[PDB]
């Protein structure tokens, strides 16, 4: 009864010749109606929102704190002797960097000098496209010290002692604000509190925090945050080629041959947290330079 | 060896009956007036084992539990489930934190196949609780002489060879062969189907051990009289014995339904590994490693499996099984409910199941007028003129010369359905003017009996002479009873309206042809007759003492003739209209007389009314009848005597060329032949019966139809459906929810197999458009374990579109219960809408969240990494692992809303196949609750407090429950113009294409 | 702020949608 295969009767697979093209021109149309019906709705849809904002922002309150080494498990275990232990961190650091150089913020018609001192935020008009493309505030490498240099195509980074960058999520329209005058035990931070998100590095719990001994902090004139003259972000449609601001962290006295895990917490009124998700706010990365 | 073991049974019995007295005694070394020592009858009794079948195949709870959670359509189910456990297998060992979805989903299937087992299993269990309630075996002692002394002991303390009687009422214990009898009547109904009480006599008749008297048969009780037999056959090597043993011992077959399943299956796994399988050849030619590929094959063929489908299904069988149960028709198996829609060939048992298996008045002869009496069991027939002399003479003479009156407890019991003791026909008048003339118990002590004169041997006559309290004629009355051909010749007045004329050969003649009329019709006749006695010539004093001539023999007056014969039950000639009107040929099947076989059939639509048998064109043209041709009779009367030298292909023959067949003097075993013949046709066979001859007949037919009170217990449990009322008309209602329930399934697993397109396209353009998971697993269980449960089971609740009592059975091989018609329309074209529905609120969302549909490309490489919280969106912003997810599952919560809304048309256009939704109308309340309940349950799945915790299933903006509506209007608009074309071109385009 | 939802809000109205719908779905497959 499997054998329906054809007959002198003319039938293929089950069924004739005609039959077969009048069910194939049929499906034909039929989707292809439902093809252009999908296409019509979907186009309604992309008519419904604008190119300079998005409709809803709510699911990005609180914004994440990444790093430059994106680890597989936000572990850095390499030897301060092998060369190729740690080709994979300074790889995608010097990736990282490639459009921070001086060679990369040359056009003055699309940069602008912000400051050698963290300042008030600057907001360039609306985020209609009645004005041109917006001005990106620049941001050389040199302000993150002891973990920039003047290397040649290799940044040659800490073997011993290393460094790990932090940034803000870009976040369209977002205007950061650090925590009051009166803060509620921030861990010893600079007086310079109005015009820079602060972020602070610990350990997680008793034993992280011994084995980690000295942290040191680079910025923006040498404070542990992000400058507000950053920000607020217009888009990528406004603002091509934007430089969000770094700030990085080196961890001198370290444990060598010991895993110890880092809690870069980054503190402000509009900084959320979440413990589902320990990247909204905080971060968390596991050192270990083993020798 | 059992294979030999079952043909010696399915053989006719053969018996050593036809010996001499001395012979008999000889063989088997017993007394014939004392029986056997008492030391003898046990050491038979210890020997081959008490006289009693032996009990039935005892069925273990747990044997039939393990039964429901395998067969066909859960056996797909463990497959799949096996399959989870496999990829679970290959996906825990090979990836990083591997997730518990395929785990979630394994133990899912094997919980899904065991509930459904337990509610089946407790459905089929409790349909043999009941049936359990109906075991009132009732012990029967048997009288038994042994060592010169009659002694009543148990039926089972019974042994071979040795001397038994029974008196009449006596149920007969084990197969007898008569030594002596004395007016002995059998009731060999329950047996080999003989209707009017078959008497016993010692003296040897036909070769045929069945037809012969001096054989007592095991399980049939004695009318009248007594008798002496000596035990021949005993246990289950006795006559019902071999029958019953025979019926156990027989296939079950495959149910039509569960065909349906397997042909359904051979579909869903068809087309689940040929995607699968093209699809894992694609992700192997793209990227994915033979690691990954295994787990889409997997995946993709698992998905295709409808999981809710089984219960719904099971549901489905379940709920029209309830409304049989709601009629007295219950079914001991929950798939038989669908048998009786399949069935296109009934096969009718005669005595018992379509007659009444009951010696009922027929008509009436008076004034040279036929009357007919009510035979109704219910009695809401026809009455007949009761305000005549000769009516109220006839019925005297019926009522007070009869051996026959009620019982100690008939007081309250119906005028029909109480017990009379004596003769069967006597009974059947005593039922009659009890009915129809008041009271025959006053009406017989009014006329005292002086001389009575029972019944003889010879010239059949029963007369007595009765005593006159009128107030106007101290005359006696003496009545007289006997066949027409006896009691014309001692006649000579004739009544009519009061007075008396000759045998005058004008009404005479008229009385032969009606005489040839009763009898014709397959009824026994007798004549009724009364005279008065000149007083003057016979004083009030003089008793007239029974032995000469002291009443006159000849000068009687006759009244009038009274048939009698078992009649049809009630509703059994409408039902049988309403079968042949939906196309199902009734076929007689029974060991019954041909002459009242024929007449049976021509009175309940078997044979219709004009059409003529082989014989009875050749008595038409006064030809032989070897002469006509048998194509130019479309019906014909088969006998077992012509049916035992048969073959196969001439029984085909009948079949084909005859509509109308009736099969007479038909075995046991022949009933079996007959309906494998039925089954040669490849057509679907119910058989209806209630004797133990009945048992190897229903218990090989597709459905055996077995009556709740009037039928053995042997054929009551071989049958897969009782009618505890026994009413034959439930054969017509389950043809009707046969039907009903095919089609209504059809529309069910239409609305189930639709939901798999948007189900599984997401998954599958996931791993061509590498665009993050559109829809999740705990969302697919939502829709298919959840909201789609209600709507699936309220389409079972669906009504007939046009009259299902008027299309034709359907045929096996042409019409299936899924064939690429479903297949089109559910997979190809609405499932397919409803995909792109979902895919259109995926692309809603994300883009309205920053991520355009453009840039989704590509994008779950990097957006189902747990580690890269930093993600560019369209707008430039960075989505975190959890910022990201979060969107992901508040992205498969509206798709699995967006199903709901595009289900909502789909539940609505699969409740109609045909007319249109304002043609049959919403007035399914069930289905209407499916929507509130699937749209409220939809809600609650999405915004009740901790969803996003437990099923990961975040709220959803407001927005979203608008982004399908467009959709399911669509559908319900191509489904509504697609079946309104189909209703203005019933030719071919829209009707073989798109109708299922 | 933009970056703010008000989800309590929207869930009450679902709950309270699908408790509506509910009950009188139980009072259509109630007809008395
Ligand atoms: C950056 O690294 C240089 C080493 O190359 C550090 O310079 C040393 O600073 C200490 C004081 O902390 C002096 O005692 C040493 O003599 C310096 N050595 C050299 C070679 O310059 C410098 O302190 C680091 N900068 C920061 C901010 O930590
Ligand atoms: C850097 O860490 C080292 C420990 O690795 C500190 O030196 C140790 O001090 C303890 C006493 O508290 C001694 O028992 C150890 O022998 C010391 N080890 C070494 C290698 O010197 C050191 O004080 C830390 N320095 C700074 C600037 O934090
Ligand atoms: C991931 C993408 C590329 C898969 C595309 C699959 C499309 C092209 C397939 C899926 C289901 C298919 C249909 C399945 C059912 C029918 C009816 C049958 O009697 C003839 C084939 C026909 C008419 C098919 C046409 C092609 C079809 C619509
Ligand atoms: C592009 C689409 C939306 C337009 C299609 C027109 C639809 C919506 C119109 C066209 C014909 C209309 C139907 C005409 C006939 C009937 C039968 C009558 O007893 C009630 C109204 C009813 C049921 C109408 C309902 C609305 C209807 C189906
Ligand atoms: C086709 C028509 C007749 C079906 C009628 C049901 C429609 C109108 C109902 C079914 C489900 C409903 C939604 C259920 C849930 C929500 C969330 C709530 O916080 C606001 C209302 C909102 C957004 C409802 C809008 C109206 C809605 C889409
Ligand atoms: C289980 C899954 C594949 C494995 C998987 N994750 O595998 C990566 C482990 N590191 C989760 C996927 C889902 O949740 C969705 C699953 C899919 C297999 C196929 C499934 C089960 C379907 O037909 C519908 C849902 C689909
Ligand atoms: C915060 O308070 C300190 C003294 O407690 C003061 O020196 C500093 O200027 C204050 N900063 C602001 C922004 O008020
Ligand atoms: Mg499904
Ligand atoms: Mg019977
Ligand atoms: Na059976």
């Amino acid at each position: 009864k499997k054998f329906i295969w054809n007959s002198e009767k003319k039938e293929f697979l089950g069924r004739t010749g005609g039959s077969w093209f009048k069910i194939l021109l049929f499906y034909v149309i039929f989707y292809g109606c439902l093809a252009g019906i999908f296409i019509g709705t979907i186009q309604v849809m992309l008519l419904t929102i604008s190119e300079f904002k998005p409709t809803y922002q709510d699911r990005v309150a609180p914004p994440g704190l990444t790093q430059i080494p994106q680890s597989q498990k936000t572990e850095i275990s390499f030897r301060p002797n092998d060369p190729q232990s740690y080709e994979s961190y300074v790889v995608s650091i010097v990736r990282f960097l490639e459009k921070y150089k001086d060679l990369a913020q040359k056009d003055d018609m699309i940069f602008e000098d912000c400051g050698n001192v963290p300042s008030e935020l600057k907001e360039r008009g609306e985020y209609n496209n009645e004005r041109g493309e917006r001005k990106v505030c620049r941001f050389r490498l040199e302000w993150l010290g002891n973990c920039s240099g003047l290397n040649d195509e290799t940044y040659g980074y800490k073997d011993g002692k290393p460094c790990v960058i932090i940034k803000l999520n870009r976040v369209l329209g977002f205007k950061p604000k650090p925590p009051k005058n009166e803060s509620l035990e921030t861990y010893p931070v600079m007086k310079y509190n109005p015009y820079v998100l602060p972020v602070h590095c610990t350990g997680k719990r008793d034993e992280d925090k011994e084995k980690v001994g000295t942290m040191e902090y680079f910025g923006l004139g040498g404070y542990p945050g992000f400058p507000l003259q950053y920000y607020p972000y217009y888009g990528k449609l406004l603002q091509p080629k934007y430089l969000q601001p770094l700030m990085a962290v080196q961890f001198t006295n370290l444990t060598m041959d010991t895993e110890i895990r880092i809690e870069c917490k980054a503190y402000g009124e509009n900084i959320g947290y979440s413990e589902k998700d320990r990247f909204q706010g905080r971060f968390d990365v596991k050192i270990e330079v083993k020798s | 060896k059992e294979r030999d073991m079952d043909e010696l049974k399915k053989e006719v019995s053969m018996d050593d009956h036809k010996l001499s007295l001395d012979e008999l005694h000889r063989k088997y070394g017993t007394d014939l007036s004392r029986g056997l020592t008492p030391a003898r009858a046990a050491e038979i009794l210890a020997r081959d084992g008490p006289n009693a079948l032996t009990p039935p195949p005892t069925t273990p709870e747990w044997v039939k539990f393990c039964r429901q959670l395998f067969g066909g359509f859960s056996m797909l189910l463990w497959i799949g489930a096996i399959l989870c456990f496999l990829a679970y297998g290959i996906q825990a060992a090979t990836e990083e934190e591997p997730q518990n979805d395929n785990l979630y989903l394994g133990v899912v299937l094997s919980a899904v196949v065991i509930i459904t087992g337990c509610f089946s299993y407790y459905q089929e269990a409790k349909s043999s609780k009941i049936m359990e309630s109906f075991k009132n075996m009732v012990p029967q002692q048997a009288l038994v002489i042994r060592n010169g002394e009659k002694m009543s002991i148990n039926a089972e303390e019974v042994v071979v060879g040795d001397l038994v009687e029974v008196k009449g009422g006596d149920r007969i214990p084990a197969d007898l062969r008569i030594i002596s009898a004395n007016g002995c009547k059998v009731d060999n109904s329950s047996l080999t189907g003989e209707s009017e009480p078959q008497t016993r006599s010692p003296d040897f008749t036909n070769e045929n051990p069945l037809e012969t008297r001096n054989i007592a048969f095991f399980s049939t009780n004695c009318v009248e009289g007594t008798a002496r037999g000596i035990v021949v056959y005993t246990g289950d090597r006795t006559v019902m014995g071999r029958i019953a043993t025979l019926a156990s011992g027989l296939e079950g077959g495959q149910t039509p339904i569960a065909a349906e399943i397997e042909h359904f299956i051979h579909i869903i796994t068809g087309v689940a590994v040929f995607l699968g399988v093209s699809f894992f050849i694609l992700s192997l030619i793209l990227e994915y490693t033979w690691l990954e590929a295994v787990i889409f094959l997997i995946g993709i063929i698992v998905a295709n499996v409808p999981e809710g489908l089984l219960a719904t299904v099971t549901v489905c069988l379940t709920l029209t099984a309830k409304r049989m149960a709601r009629k007295n028709c219950l079914v001991k198996n929950l798939e038989a409910v669908e048998t009786l829609g399949s069935t296109s060939t009934i096969c009718s048992d005669k005595t018992g199941t379509l007659t009444q298996n009951r010696m009922t008045v027929a008509h009436m002869w008076s004034d040279n007028q036929i009357h007919e009496a009510d035979t109704t069991e219910n009695q809401s027939g026809v009455s007949f003129d009761k305000t005549s002399a000769t009516w109220l003479a006839l019925s005297r003479i019926a009522g007070l010369c009869n051996r026959a009156v009620f019982q100690a407890n008939q007081e309250n019991l119906p005028i029909l359905k109480r017990a009379v003791a004596g003769d069967a026909s006597e009974s059947a008048l005593l039922k009659c003017i009890e009915l129809c003339c008041g009271s025959v118990k006053e009406m017989r002590e009014r006329y005292t009996k002086i001389v009575e004169i029972p019944f003889n041997s010879t010239n059949k006559y029963q007369l007595s002479i009765h005593k006159n309290p009128n107030t106007a004629e101290p005359r006696h009355l003496l009545v007289m009873k006997g066949a027409p051909e006896r009691i014309l010749d001692r006649c000579s007045s004739i009544l009519i309206h009061g007075k008396e004329q000759p045998l005058d050969e004008e009404l005479k003649d008229a009385f032969q042809n009606a005489y040839l009329e009763l009898g014709g019709l397959g009824e026994r006749v007798l004549g009724f007759c009364h005279l008065f006695l000149p007083d003057e010539q016979f004083p009030e004093g003089f008793q007239f003492d029974t032995d000469d001539v002291n009443f006159p023999l000849d000068n009687l007056c006759f009244v009038g003739l009274i048939s009698m014969i078992d009649p049809p039950r009630a509703a059994v000639p409408d039902a049988v209209g309403k079968c042949r009107s939906a196309g199902i040929k009734v076929i007689m099947v029974t060991g019954d007389h041909p002459i009242t076989a024929k007449a049976i059939a021509k009175g309940v639509g078997i044979i219709s009314e004009g059409n003529e048998t082989v014989e009875d064109i050749a008595a038409r043209l006064n030809i032989p009848v070897s002469q006509v041709n048998p194509r130019d009779a479309k019906a014909c009367v088969v006998h077992g005597s012509d049916l035992k030298d048969m073959t196969s292909e001439q029984l085909d023959d009948i079949l084909k060329y005859h509509t109308e067949i009736v099969f007479a003097r038909t075995s046991p075993q022949q009933k079996l032949i007959i309906v494998e013949g039925c089954q040669r046709q490849g057509a679907i066979v119910a058989v209806t019966g209630d004797g133990v001859n009945d048992s190897p007949a229903s218990k090989k037919a597709d459905i055996g139809v077995a009556m709740g009170i009037a039928g053995s217990d042997v054929s009551k449990q071989a049958a897969d459906m009782i009618l505890l009322d026994d009413n034959f008309a439930s054969i017509v209602t389950g043809v009707e929810e046969g039907r009903l329930i095919f089609d209504n399934l059809k529309k069910s697993i239409a609305y189930t197999l639709t939901s798999n397109i948007p189900e599984i396209t997401p998954f599958l353009i996931f791993i061509i458009a590498n665009i993050p998971l559109p829809l999740g697993t705990v969302t697919i269980l939502c829709i298919d374990l959840g909201t789609d449960m209600v709507p699936a089971i309220s389409l079972a609740y669906e009504q007939a579109e046009s009259d299902i009592m008027k299309r034709q059975p359907r045929n096996p091989k042409t019409d299936k219960l899924v064939n690429e018609q479903l297949i089109s329309m559910a997979y190809g074209q609405i499932g397919m809408i409803q995909a792109l529905g979902g895919f259109f609120t995926y692309f809603v969302i994300l883009a309205e969240n920053g991520f355009l549909p453009i840039h989704l490309l590509g994008l779950r490489v990097n957006w189902d990494d747990r580690w890269i919280n930093d993600v560019e969106d369209s707008y430039g912003q960075q989505w975190t692992y959890e910022q990201r997810k979060i969107v992901e599952f508040t992205c498969h919560t509206p798709f699995f809303v967006t199903i709901v809304v595009v289900q909502w048309a789909d539940l609505v256009i699969c409740k109609t196949r045909r007319n249109s939704v304002f043609q049959q109308g919403m007035k399914n309340k069930i289905l209407i609750f499916g929507l509130f309940e699937e749209t409220a349950l939809a809600a609650f799945l999405s915004y009740c407090p901790g969803m996003g915790v437990a099923l990961r299933m975040y709220p959803l903006k407001p927005t979203w429950w608008f982004c399908a509506f467009p959709y399911s209007l669509l559908i319900f608009v191509y489904d509504e113009v697609r079946k309104l074309i189909i209703r203005r071109r019933p030719g071919g385009w829209v009707e073989k294409e798109t109708y299922y | 702020d933009p970056f703010y939802y008000d989800y309590e809000t929207v869930r009450n109205g679902g709950l309270i949608f699908a408790a509506l719908a509910f009950i009188v779905g139980l009072i259509i497959i109630l007809s008395k």
